[PDB]
Formats: structure tokens, sequence, C-alpha cells
């Protein structure tokens, strides 16, 4: 009925995990995949 | 026990697959005839591969200021 | 970094007996100097080398010089450690027994034998490549004990100017013997203050305050409580013997413990332990360590100023417990306005061969600190000294060797030794003040 | 294959897990050899250090293949240049790195990804160890070499130069070790336990591979490698500078005090005192600015146990 936000831990976890993923993806690229 | 190959870039390469230990789920590195000859040829080649002996090739730097192969000067 | 233990006087040799016994247990080496381990596993996951000259043979020779005037204490140790010790590193002042309990006597025998003593020290240094330092075990008020320590210190501070010679000082509870013992303490202390590396204080009064609760009473004896002394020494070197990856050197240890060129006398504490250990948490051990009830120095101060606080916890330590303990410890330590309070916490290892290890799901540990009140251990000796050596028999008739070339070398050596000690006390106090650095860091 | 032994060997090599012993012996032997190649030097004459490495490697137990295969190589980018690139750190010392030609089949688990992360970790730790070791040597000089013996310079030097030097130094020693204790205790050791407990009696090869890279990533993602590097670097420059200032300036000061100099009676020593005072006052200021900036950065995570311990060692009484 109201404009409620998403879960706080889930967003925190995603920020953490996405950071991890971006980093690993960058490394994979340097290793040429 | 490790058969290691030293490379010029510092890499130490295991010569092949790393084998399991004697404990498994279920010999001597001796040389054969060609290998013995190869070692010998390799050796002589190595002596003559030293830059100072490369007098039969354009690859020898011919000194620097003298313009001659090192053995000419020697 | 190789370390050579110096066992001076009977106290030093008795303490060494306990130390070496613990080391033999920690590194499963027998009393015969042999590894107790099967050789089916050749990797030990430890390094005995800094304390033992592991031989090509199954032999671990303790890196120690055994020194006395009374050969029977050394023999008691060598006769226990039947193959473990190398007898060629044993020196005894055979050219006359010390003429009573006077540091001067110990000094005079050490002085005459200084070259021989040093030769034994170098025979052992020759067995060390990366020689780093020495550990001197001695009583502070013994004739042979403190006198030998005084001679050893003078000889070594100049001979090995870049090596580390620390001191393990054993202090008798003050009693009537103080009329002699306070100068043995004071004059040998002058030598420590001027020449020694970081020193740790062991107060016999506290060994007894503790042993009366943890040793099998009635035998709570000071030569029995050498196990408490040994516990601290072995705890300190645990990071060397079963090294981790943080503190692997004495110089690294003292980098956060010694704030100035001044020799500091540090005050150890320890809890809980097993010897011949079930703590609940590291949280509790760290908090329990900041309490005089676990101290080996009877400083007995309710609000001492602390500097240079360090502790080591050994076992299955949870970092959350450590963090919570630091959080509260951070709020309840007295320290000067000029220095942020940095507590250093190290995590050590249990020996892979420790018989207790298979069932240790508990932790224990040690704390060391720079206390403005550590000097309380010298207070009774000092007051005695001021009243006794001002003019008593105690000033001159107990002096031999250079100390008694003339009365002048007694009258001034004693007065000066007292002053050196007074200065030590004054600086521990100066450090309690904000002015210590307010008259430094904004002086521009 | 005794993979666990292989792994502890690897950890001992690149995390330096339970091997401060070996880190120190090598570091000490070559401590002064880490002063020149990064100073814009096309150094092709470090072969002596390479050889020192090999000679030390030769002393290791031959069963430890992971040591037998270890090699020293040089990069073109230093650790922070590498990290700023990979961690997108809002944007110059040490090009050294080590590697291992991990053989098949073990290299199926110990991937190149793992090995490059290992190099990063090791280089980071070595840098911290380098600075710590410089500080360890530094207090040894300050509190042992008889500069501490100076008296003949008055309290006008004893306090503002000598006590000031020693306390600034101690603050630095406390800072560096506090950070190192944090990294090793709140980062490295927990990952190692994770690996051992995730192992125990494993059921999936993939799970092993996953945790191995997982922990290494968690480390790569540590705030200390991501957000704080720029200030760690300022501190490192400070440590290096103060450590090189010491010993040299320590000796120079003897000209003022007859206890060592005795000849001298020069305004030059008085110039030295003023240089020392100004240097020290600036030395304090730049160190403090870094601590301030550091504290401030830590305080903005928009909320930490491993942070709070660090702050505790920094924040003034
Ligand atoms: N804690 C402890 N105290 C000791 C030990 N042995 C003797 N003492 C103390 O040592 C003090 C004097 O030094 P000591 O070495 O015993 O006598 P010395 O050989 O004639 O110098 C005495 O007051 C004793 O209380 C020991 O092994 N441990």
């Amino acid at each position: 009925d109201v404009p409620m936000s998403q879960p706080l831990k889930e967003q925190e976890v995603r920020e953490h995990q996405m950071k991890k993923e971006r980093f690993d993806r960058a490394l994979e690229s340097k290793l040429l995949g | 026990q490790f058969d290691l190959i030293r490379l010029n870039n510092g890499t130490i390469e295991l010569n092949g697959i790393l084998t399991p230990k004697a404990e498994v789920l279920t010999i001597e590195k001796t040389l054969n005839i060609d290998e013995l000859e190869s070692v010998h040829n390799t050796f002589l080649t190595n002596i003559l591969s030293h830059k100072l002996f490369a007098t039969n090739t354009s690859e020898i730097s011919v000194g620097d200021y003298s313009g001659q192969p090192y053995p000419t000067s020697l | 970094g190789e370390i050579i233990t110096l066992q001076a006087g009977q106290c030093g040799n008795h303490v060494g007996k306990f130390l070496w016994s613990q080391l033999a247990k920690e590194h499963a080496i027998g009393t015969d100097g042999l590894s107790q381990l099967p050789d089916s596993s050749t990797e030990r996951d430890d390094d005995t080398k800094p304390f033992f000259r592991e031989n090509s043979r199954n032999k671990f020779t303790p890196r120690a010089i055994m020194m006395d005037s009374e050969p029977s204490v050394i023999a008691d140790v060598e006769n226990t450690f039947r193959g473990f010790f190398d007898p060629r590193n044993t020196w005894v002042a055979s050219d006359g027994a010390s003429a009573g309990n006077s540091w001067a006597n110990g000094y005079d025998i050490g002085t005459r034998n200084q070259d021989d003593i040093l030769n034994k020290i170098d025979k052992e240094i020759d067995s060390t490549d990366n020689f780093e330092g020495f550990q001197l075990l001695h009583s502070v008020a013994g004739g042979t004990g403190s006198g030998l320590g005084s001679n050893l210190l003078e000889a070594l501070c100049d001979r090995y100017p870049k090596k580390i010679l620390t001191t393990y000082s054993v202090f008798p509870a003050r009693s009537s013997e103080v009329v002699v013992q306070s100068y043995n303490t004071i004059l040998a202390l002058r030598r420590l203050i001027e020449d020694s590396d970081a020193t740790v204080v062991f107060d016999n009064a506290s060994l007894l305050n503790i042993s009366g609760k943890v040793f099998r009473n009635p035998n709570i004896d000071l030569q029995h409580t050498n196990q408490l002394i040994s516990t601290i020494i072995s705890s300190v070197t645990n990071s060397i013997r079963f090294p981790s990856y943080m503190y692997s050197s004495m110089s690294s240890i003292y980098s956060t413990l010694i704030p100035s060129p001044e020799l500091h006398f540090l005050s150890p504490s320890f809890t809980p332990f097993t010897s011949d250990h079930k703590g609940h948490s590291s949280y509790d051990v760290m908090l329990d360590l900041l309490d005089p009830s676990n101290s080996l120095v009877s400083t007995a101060m309710n609000n001492p100023t602390y500097f240079n606080v360090y502790n080591t916890i050994i076992g299955n330590v949870e970092p959350r417990q450590i963090s919570r303990a630091m959080t509260k410890l951070q709020q309840r330590i007295k320290f000067p306005s000029w220095s942020s309070s940095a507590m250093h916490v190290n995590i050590g290892r249990r020996s892979p061969y420790l018989p207790l290890q298979p069932n240790e799901n508990e932790v224990s540990g040690m704390m060391l600190s720079n206390m403005s009140t550590v000097v309380n251990v010298f207070e009774n000796a000092c007051n005695t000294f001021d009243k006794v050596f001002a003019k008593g028999a105690f000033l001159n008739n107990y002096n031999v060797g250079d100390l008694f070339q003339s009365m002048q070398n007694v009258q001034d050596e004693f007065a000066e030794s007292r002053e050196v000690v007074q200065s030590l006390m004054e600086d521990y106090v100066a450090a309690e003040q904000d002015s210590y650095l307010d008259d430094v860091l904004v002086d521009d | 294959y005794d993979l666990i032994n292989v792994l502890k060997h690897l950890q001992q090599i690149f995390l330096g897990y339970q091997s401060g012993h070996n880190v120190l012996k090598f570091l000490t032997k070559n401590m002064g050899e880490l002063t020149k190649h990064y100073r814009n030097d096309n150094n092709a004459n470090y072969d002596k250090l390479l050889q020192n490495f090999e000679l030390e490697r030769q002393s290791e137990n031959p069963n430890n293949l992971m040591r037998q295969l270890l090699m020293i190589q040089f990069d073109t980018e230093t650790l922070p240049q590498v990290l700023s690139h990979y961690l997108q750190i809002y944007p110059a010392i040490y090009h050294l790195k080590f590697d291992i030609n991990i053989p098949y089949p073990l290299n199926i688990i110990i991937s190149r990804t793992c090995m490059i992360k290992y190099q990063i970790i090791l280089r980071y730790q070595l840098v911290l160890q380098y600075h710590s070791r410089l500080l360890d040597e530094t207090w040894m000089d300050l509190n042992k070499t008889p500069s501490w013996k100076y008296r003949g310079y008055s309290h006008t030097v004893k306090r503002r130069i000598v006590r000031a030097t020693r306390v600034l130094h101690a603050k630095m020693n406390h800072f560096i070790k506090t950070i190192m204790e944090y990294f090793n205790q709140n980062v490295i050791d927990k990952e190692v336990y994770s690996l051992e407990k995730c192992y125990r009696n494993p059921t999936l090869a993939v799970a092993i591979q996953n945790e191995l890279e997982g922990g290494l990533t968690n480390i790569m993602t540590n705030r200390c490698l991501s957000d704080l590097i720029p200030l760690q670097l300022q501190i490192f420059d400070i440590v290096y500078k103060f450590c090189k200032f010491i010993k040299s300036m320590r000796a120079k000061l003897c000209q003022l005090d007859p206890v060592l100099y005795e000849g001298y009676q020069e305004d030059a020593a008085l110039e030295l005192i003023q240089k020392l005072i100004e240097y020290i006052s600036n030395a304090s200021s730049i160190f403090r600015k870094c601590l301030i900036n550091f504290t401030q950065e830590l305080s903005t995570e928009k909320f930490a146990a491993g942070i709070e311990r660090v702050l505790y060692s920094i924040v003034p009484p």
C-alpha cells in the first residue's frame, strides 16, 4: 500500500558481491578469458 | 625427485605431468643411445655457441670498435 | 636469529633447568638431546635451531653457557639433561668461592675469568651463524648471581655492541638480608640500567602470592616456581619457536615496547595454564590479563600508567572475542595524553607435539607491559640502601676486587648506583606526566 | 598428491602463512637491496639478488616442490598501480613478484587466477614487512647507538629533537604493526581456517576450487587494498624517509655534543639543529595528516572490528 524500499542486508550483500564479481571479471579478461 | 627444467626467463618447469606418490588408487631416468649422443653434441655445440666462437656467422658481433670477430683479435 | 642462554648463579642455573625442561617438552627433544619424534615424518613444522644446535646427529644442543661458582648446581642440571647439554660451555669459578653474598665477589670472580667466560660464549657463537642475542637468567641480589651478571654484562655490552642481551631478573622478597642484598641489587642494577637490553622483572613475592594458589602447597618454593618464570620465557619465544607470520624477531617485539633509549623493566602477567589451562575464551583471557592478580610483579597499583602494552594469546582464538576485549580495554587503561593507546595483540601456536594439543579448544595467554609502577620492586631495597650504605659495615666490608681498591670507590660507587636507580624511578614518573611531551612536541 | 601439503606450502609462500621466519630471513639478507630498482632505474643488474634467492631456495627440503619451483620476476607496474587498475581505486615503489609453474594436474585447481591473486597478496604483505622491518632496524639504532648518550646539546635538543624523534618513531611503529596485525589476523588467518574447514573431508572438487578463489577474492576486496591504499602509500613514503633520515642525521648530530665529537665549534651544528627541528615538526605534521585522513576515510564507511582496532591505536587519548 506504500512505497517501501528493498531489504537492507540484501542490498548490502549485493553491493559486496557485485564488487567481487566485477573484480574477478576484470581479472578473467586480463587472462584473456 | 623432481625433474625440473630451468628456463632463461626464470621459469622452473616440471618436466611433464606431476605424478602421484607411491600411494595410488590402484623407473630410473636413464639415457638411451641417442640421448647420450645428444648430450654430447649439445655440449660441443654449447662450447661453440659461446659468442666468442661464432666465427662462421653474421650473427657474431664483430667486436665493436675493431670490427672483427673476437678470435681475430685474440 | 640465534639465541644463547646465560645461566648465572644458582638462581640462573635453576631457572634454566625449568626453561630447558619446558623447551624439551615444547620441542619433543629428550633429556638426552634427542628428538623424541619418529623420523617417518621429517618435517617438524617448528624451528629448534635458534635454541638448539641441532646436530647432523639426532642431537639438539641447548645454546647455553652454564655459569656458577658452585659447580653442583650446574651438575644438577647436566645430570638431568644427560646428553642434552654440552659441558664445554660450562664455567665454574674454581679459583676461590665467592667471599660471601656480594655482587662484588661475583664480579671479582667473573672479572678474573672474564676471558675464559667469553671464550665459552664465543665457542657457542661459533655454532650460530645468525647470532642475534642472549638471554640472561639470574638473581638480582646474589653475589655470584648479580656479580656474574654484572661482569657478563660489562664484557658483552662492549664485545658485541650490536647484539641483543636481555635480562631475566629474579627479585627476592625483601627481608633482613637486604642490608647486603640491596646493594647487590642496587650496584648490579646500576650495571643493568646502564648496559642491559630490555629486562623483565620477576618478583619472588608474586611468584609466591601465585604459587600459594597454583602450586602443590607446601611446595610453592621459589626454585619450584621457576616453572612460572619458564612459562613466561617460553611464552615470549613461542613466536620464534613455532613462528607464525607476524612477530618473528626480538627486534620486532621491542619495536612497540621500548619508547626511548631508557632501559625498561617490564612486568609480565599470565593466565590460565597447565604444567606438572582450560580457559573459556580469549575475550576473558585478555580482560583477565589486565589485572594485577595475574602479575608476577607485586606493583599493587590501582591506577598505574601503562605504556607499551602487549599480549599474546595462544590457541583457537576467535578474532571477535579479541576485538570485543580490545574495545573495552581501550576504555580502561591509564596512559599519557601525548600517546594514543595501542595495544598489540599477537596470536601464537601450540606445539604440534604438545601432549595437551589434541584436546585444546580453549585459549590462554601472556601480557607484558611498561608500568610506571614496575619500579616498586626496587622500593624496599632502595629505602634500605639509603639508610644502610650511607655509612654502615655493609658499605665497605663486603667489597672485594676493584670495588674495594679504596673506600672512595665504595662510597661513590654505592652513592652513584643509588642515583642511577633514582634517575630510573624519576623517568618512569616523568613519563606519567603530560609534560613529558608537552614540553617537546610543541617546542618550536 | 597430498594436496593439503601442497597448499600449506603455497600458503607459506604467498600468504606467508606460518612462515614469518622465512620472510624475515630473506628480507633481512636483502633488506637494502630494495632501495633502487623502482627509482626509475632500468635495472638489469639485480642478478645477484636473483642468485641470492636461488641460493636460499637450494637450502629448502627437496620434497617441497612448491619451493623448488618458485621464481623471482620483475614487473613494470608497482603494486599500487596494479591495484588501482584492478579495483577501480580513485587513482610507484617495487616491481618485484614471484610465481610458480604449477604443474598439471594440480594447476587445474590452482588456477592462474589463484596465482595472480597470490602475487598480489604477497607483494602487499612484503611491502608491509619491508616497512615494519625498516622501523625495527630504526628503533635499534635510535635506542642503542650512543646518540642517546648526547647530553651536551641541552634540553633544548634533548626534548624537541630527541624525545620528539623517538615518540614520532614509536607512533609509526605502533601504526604499522597495528595495520599488519589487522591484516594478518582479521583477513589472512580467517581465510586459511576457511580453507581447512571447508576441506576437512570434501565432496566436490569444484567446492575446493571455489573456496580457494573465493577467499583470495575476499582478500582482494578488503578495504585495505581498495580504499586505503593511497594513504598507506603516503605512510610508506614517510616511513622510508624517516628511516633514511635516521642514522645519517643521527651521526651528524654528534658534532654538536663533545661526548662524541671530542675540533667542533661551528654555526653549522646550530644550522643542523634548526634543520632537525623544522624537519621533525614537518615530519610530525605529514604523519599526522595521513593519520587524520586515514581516520576520516575509515569513519565514512556509511554504516568493522578490524577497523576499530586500528583506530584505537591512532586516535589521540
Ligand atoms: N625464583 C627463584 N629464586 C631463587 C632461585 N634460587 C635462588 N633464589 C634466590 O636467589 C637470591 C640470591 O641469589 P642466588 O643465585 O640464589 O645465590 P648465589 O649463587 O650465592 O648468588 C636469594 O635471595 C634466593 O631467594 C630460583 O631458582 N628461583
